[PDB]
């Protein structure tokens, strides 16, 4: 009886839009898109495995 | 909150450098998970705890 | 009888194409070819030695 | 999976910097072997376990 099963929720959004005066803080990534117009359409989640 | 990134660029920049990955990019964002359990993320050979 | 042998199956891609909105993560690598149109026709492996 | 590198440049930069190497370049990609045998790569002086 001491192998209890503990349950809790998770939540995460997809499809958000950042305000227009945009900023960064990572010197690495160069996405080759137009910076001012890009918008996220999908989400990526890391599975249990 | 659970691990949600808008593109593979942000998940790769999170996985390669842990501390100074950009939490938010021009139009794409990422969230690190905060959960009572902590899980080892493995990609290729690199490991983030 | 204890000197045994193990058999694995080694998996290997070659000749793939990436989606059009192409991104990079590391700034060090420099190529004089144009980034929009690049396609690999070979695959490089490390041998036993 | 086994070590696959589309260009000599990507495998060079992998050998040089183990953690911060870019897994997906603009059109070229690299795959790191995840196999129960962990071999030592001795390209030149530098070594990756």
């Amino acid at each position: 009886p001491l192998n209890r099963r503990m349950q809790y929720s998770y939540y995460f959004p997809v499809g958000l839009f950042m305000p227009n005066p945009k900023y960064t803080t990572s010197a690495a990534i160069k996405m080759l898109d137009n910076p001012t117009q890009q918008l996220p359409v999908e989400a990526w989640i890391v599975n249990k495995n | 909150p659970a691990l949600s990134a808008s593109s593979r660029a942000l998940i790769d920049e999170f996985m390669s450098v842990k501390q100074t990955h950009a939490p938010i990019h021009y139009g794409h964002y990422i969230i690190e998970e905060v959960a009572p359990v902590r899980r080892i993320l493995k990609f290729g050979n690199k490991v983030v705890f």
